[PDB]
């Protein structure tokens, strides 16, 4: 509505997403780029210590690009809006730049998120897969208004007591994680190898879902049990516990 | 063509306003006719050339529209506007090209190309604004047929003939009475000789006529008419009729006498001038009609006298002449001039891209060829060729 | 150069369009233009400087902006405007002339008067608008490094040359073999001439030929070729090569034999015409070669035979002729031509104001050294001066 | 052209800078601009090689980008990038042989080939980074018509020809004055020889002259001047000016009189030196005149009386002589020289894949016929390839 | 010398590397350098001497910042940025040339010209970055 477009008529399924056609069906530079990065604006993938992590693009981390955003809906605030009801573009515009006036503090929020989100991955010690989740937490844009308009100029780092207490937290959960991985394998190949063929593998395999400590096993799916015991099986065994057995 | 001529027009006017600096009161209603352009030419795929060595291109349209609002253009929207011209442009000189190579026997006047066809839907009907250039608005009056009008400066009407008429002739070539003419682009160039300064003939006067019918009407034609043909006033050795042997000429200028031109159209007297000489005009005519005489003077100086011997040998020759010059006219049909380079165009066109030579036109486009033999399908072939060459020189 | 040229296009659409009785609506557009000027102008002091016997004027700007409260133009608002627009208008034209009489060796190109030195500043690019005039298009084009076009109607490209070369001589001058050339403007008449008429040739042919180097490329141009010379066709009495003496030449035409005309690019066969006459067109060449034969007449007349001994004397002498007229072209650089005004323009402006000799330009504005020495820097002083021409002839 | 050598340069540096260890900061920008470049091309479908034996390839980008927080690049991170280096080397070398193999009369300063074309888009101007090279500069300031130069080390401004120029001569070749020059790459060695050593020549001193007009301006030039010419200093069999029949030289070396070397700009005297060698400097130049004298030794001992007669035979011909040489110079065209390799990858390229003779280059891209005939065009053409060429070099 | 040395390395380097659609990334440093450079010379008067033919030309400096806050530079940042450099430019190449024509039998590897001299003063010294030839 700003550039006198046509309203786009987009279809569910395209391959790209609306902002990847307004990129390159508006000819304006400042939205134009604004829109490139919003659209190539993904994670990165980086083994840090042999740790998977899903990094942010320099321009999000140094906050620069905010200032292309400020650019961008600086020029939104500018255009006619040909057909729109004035007093409703005069509300829009004046939206907008209640947005584009806090550049140093939107610069600001951004360079603090990028550093915490930084700091706080440091602490991570299991791969950073990116997978889309079957249910997601819901943010409302309102909570993202009120951070953008209520942001001021105040740091807050974690605290290194924080910092170490996330560390610890990850590593317990990993080294548990493996532990039991490491037992249930155990077990498994265990009576595999004595022929105890009336064993349930279900049952270790629940055993290790509810050692892990964050699963409701009434509620796991069986394909998903099998598909677990599966790959259990076709783990080796760790070095102390088939001496053991041997 | 409307089309085309409007997608070229629109370019132009792109080019030509769309400038840095420039208020943009002076480009909003180019802005939003360039902004028409760019979403009916979207979405749509075009191929020019695979004639001759044209190279076979492909085209694909999508672009976003011009809504950036300013008080004065700058460097961003000229960048912008610039890119999207430059495609655009790029691809109307190729299907101006692609148009300039093709010729049909039938339907010589409809679109031959694929992209000029495709262009001449109904969809592309938007795209259609200000058709001012005399070769459009001919196109479009004669689609309505209303006369249609082209003006020319030194019209190349008369296709090339060195060539002479021998009335009275012998083997020996040495008693001749006839004409010899030059009708080249809006020149004819004529010369009555007699070799026995009429000395027999009857009240001692020798007649020639020269008869030259255009292919096309002239109207509003200024004529300069000169007594004299210069080009044939030096001694030459001209060939036989035949090319068996060859004969002397030695002219002697005498003044032409009781010269009358006559402007012809449809066999009537359209215009007369007798003993006029300078600037004259032929409203509305065909054909021309030169008549002179070749008057022996009554009285003679001994110098004169000595020229002209009651008997042969005839040493020299007594020639009346005549120049009929066209510097401008009008005509219905297209027509190569001094002023306009349309011709010229399509030749080049073809013959850079070594189109082979087809059923319509003559081979290398000869002027000479076309307009000894222009047959109304050669004039449709021909119109339409000129107009997408004058469409593609409003950009290249 | 845009900024000037936007001043001058700005003030000829307010002469046109600010007229009594006329709607608003028809100004509109033109007022806002008109007024951008008014602002961008205002508060500037120029200076046209006294270079020669131009007076050095001073230029202030305190205008006041043109109305917009009239539905229809009234006989005081055009007498406002005319008041602001004859200002203007003087203005304009004095930097015009200022431009018009300096040049420069280092940088032609460039602006070489204060005043449009100023104007090229960023704080007037605001005046700029609508560049369609031939000579501006090309101007931005050229800027930017792009394909310039210039039509010119019989272009002058060829320098007066009106020459001779003997093959054949010896002191007396009674059996000479050569040719004589006029080169003037887009006219070339060659002539090759044999005394003994080929009569101890190899074949009894006489190979004539004529290179002429144009000094800058000419392409799209349609050219008239006629077979005979007029005016190397009658007797002269011709001073000799170096001028110790004078010989004697006594024509006689006979039709050029092998008649073969080629346009060359970089030593490169572009276009070849062979025995073909009337309108030809080259499409892109920056040489000329004409050849051409004279060929004894295997069979002559008596008269023919008498004409042509097989021994000194030789009273009558074999010629043959070549015409070339360029009717239209289309060049890179910029020309003189028989349609446009700008070198009349320009040197009609240096003559008047006793303009000193500068380090580019002959000392007369002479066309014949200019082109002749066509150097790049001649050609960017040219090119400057020229479009200040055009823009100066816009208003006067 | 800016965004193919942008593209190279970009793979340059990741080649340099992506190292095993190195800090992230001294790749931040870098990595940065390796990105952009990843997610521009991305998407996009090019295609490459239709001329010639160059085979047709298609390029596809789905390339993975890099990351952006690590302290330190290590092992994996190399890894990770030198696959995508790898294929974008291996796209860029072929879009610029596929460059390199085209050329056009009308623009060929424009891009040629397709993948070139496309990325001329406005989208993949945010590839564009520092262009930091001598020719990639030249071609942007150019593009904005600035004065730009290429500097060459022994530019290759002469083409090949060795020549003579007999002043007096005779059939038996005896008693010969002349001149012979070999003018090849930056070097001029000229020879004036006297048979009869200027025994009856005016205050015996016989004068020649050697001009060499240069087809481009060559500015700030460095040369390097002696006063004999080793090529024209031993004993000859050369053939006649005709090939007819073969005459004797046996030169014996008097040392020049009167040196003079104008170096000339439009027939303007620029730089002149007398009596001058060693190195010297030439400022702006398109004309070298050399004037030298042969000077009979007044007084001889009775070895060298015994060289040269009153009289013929003349059996030892004086001889002196110039050598010139163009060390380094500055022009505004791209040239061919002994420490670039432009011309030599442009004509691998060519002949590998065994690319048809076009309508611009002479055959083989032969560099005498190419600077003999150095037209606007071939200039044009010739910058394009060259830029090609370096970037190319850039990786290859 | 290193001050004008440093100012043609800029300029260089502003008009290789300040071209439309480049990342800001590629050209902080050089925009900060430009800038300096610009405060620094800003509000000083040179003069080119009028040795010889040479012409007398008198150069003032008031040029605003070149821009930040792009994440990618458009047309008209590199048109601002082009008028800057070409003025820069023409004062560097005629101090340069101002210098090339002057000698002293003593101390003459010290500056010649009142430009150079100037630019030897201690403010100027902010101008002085990377020296690599
Ligand atoms: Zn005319
Ligand atoms: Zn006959
Ligand atoms: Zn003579
Ligand atoms: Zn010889």
């Amino acid at each position: 509505p700003a550039f006198g477009m046509q309203r786009m008529h987009y279809r569910n399924g395209d391959p790209q997403t609306p902002f990847q056609i307004a990129e390159q069906q508006i000819q304006n530079f400042q939205v134009a780029n604004w829109l490139h990065f919003v659209n190539n604006n993904q994670f990165r993938q980086v083994v840090i210590d042999g740790v998977l992590n899903q990094v942010l693009n320099d321009n999000i981390r140094n906050g620069h690009v905010v200032n292309q955003l400020m650019e961008a809906l600086m020029q939104l605030s500018r255009q006619q809006f040909p057909t729109m009801p004035v007093d409703y573009k005069r509300s829009i515009q004046r939206g907008i730049l209640l947005l584009s006036n806090r550049l140093g503090q939107l610069v600001d929020l951004t360079r603090l998120l990028a550093y915490n989100y930084e700091t706080l991955m440091a602490c991570i010690t299991m791969n950073m897969q990116h997978v889309q989740t079957l249910t997601t937490e819901k943010l409302q844009l309102t909570s993202v208004t009120s951070l953008c308009m209520l942001i001021g100029n105040a740091t807050v780092i974690p605290s290194p007591q924080t910092l170490f207490h996330y560390y610890n937290v990850n590593v317990n959960f990993h080294s548990n994680y493996n532990e039991r991985i490491n037992d249930a394998v155990a077990i498994i190949t265990a009576a595999n190898r004595l022929n105890l063929y009336q064993k349930k593998m279900k049952s270790i395999v629940e055993d290790f879902l509810k050692r892990l400590q964050i699963f409701d096993i009434s509620r796991v799916p069986d394909d998903q049990m099998y598909r677990l015991r599966d790959r259990l099986r076709l783990l080796p065994v760790e070095i102390r516990r088939l001496d053991i057995f041997n | 063509m409307d089309v085309l001529y409007s997608l070229s027009k629109t370019l132009k006017d792109a080019r030509d306003k769309i400038v840095e600096g420039t208020l943009y009161s002076n480009v909003s209603d180019l802005i939003q006719q360039f902004n028409q352009m760019i979403i009916t030419m979207n979405g749509n795929e075009f191929q020019t050339g695979g004639i001759g060595n044209l190279p076979i291109r492909n085209w694909n349209f999508d672009f976003g529209l011009l809504g950036t609002t300013l008080l004065n253009l700058d460097a961003n929207y000229v960048e912008t506007a610039r890119n999207t011209i430059d495609y655009f442009v790029d691809f109307v000189d190729n299907v101006c090209m692609d148009e300039m190579v093709r010729e049909s026997q039938r339907n010589g006047i409809a679109p031959q190309s694929d992209s000029l066809r495709k262009l001449s839907g109904i969809k592309f009907k938007r795209i259609n604004f200000d058709n001012s250039s005399e070769y459009i608005e001919n196109w479009n009056l004669q689609n309505r047929r209303q006369r249609t009008g082209f003006t020319f400066h030194k019209p190349n009407i008369f296709p090339y003939s060195a060539s002479f008429t021998l009335n009275r002739s012998q083997p020996a070539h040495d008693n001749l009475m006839g004409t010899m003419w030059l009708n080249a682009g809006s020149e004819i160039q004529v010369a009555g000789f007699d070799y026995s300064c009429a000395i027999n003939a009857p009240a001692n006067i020798q007649q020639f006529e020269h008869i030259v019918q255009l292919r096309r009407v002239l109207t509003t034609a200024t004529i300069t008419l000169l007594p004299d043909a210069e080009r044939f006033s030096f001694p030459r050795v001209i060939n036989s009729a035949d090319g068996a042997t060859t004969w002397y000429f030695n002219p002697v200028i005498l003044r032409p006498n009781n010269v009358e031109v006559e402007f012809l159209l449809n066999g009537q007297i359209i215009n007369t001038y007798q003993a006029r000489f300078g600037t004259i005009i032929a409203r509305n005519f065909d054909t021309i009609r030169l008549s002179f005489q070749l008057m022996r003077p009554p009285n003679m100086t001994p110098a004169v006298a000595a020229l002209f011997p009651n008997a042969q040998p005839f040493e020299h020759h007594a020639t009346v002449g005549l120049t009929l010059r066209i510097e401008s006219a009008v005509c219905e049909s297209v027509l190569a001039d001094a002023s306009k380079t349309m011709l010229a165009n399509v030749t080049s066109v073809r013959q850079e891209y070594a189109i082979p030579v087809g059923p319509v036109f003559p081979p290398g486009m000869n002027w000479t060829d076309l307009i000894t033999n222009y047959s109304p399908s050669r004039e449709d072939n021909l119109q339409r060729v000129f107009t997408v060459a004058s469409i593609r020189s409003m950009l290249v």
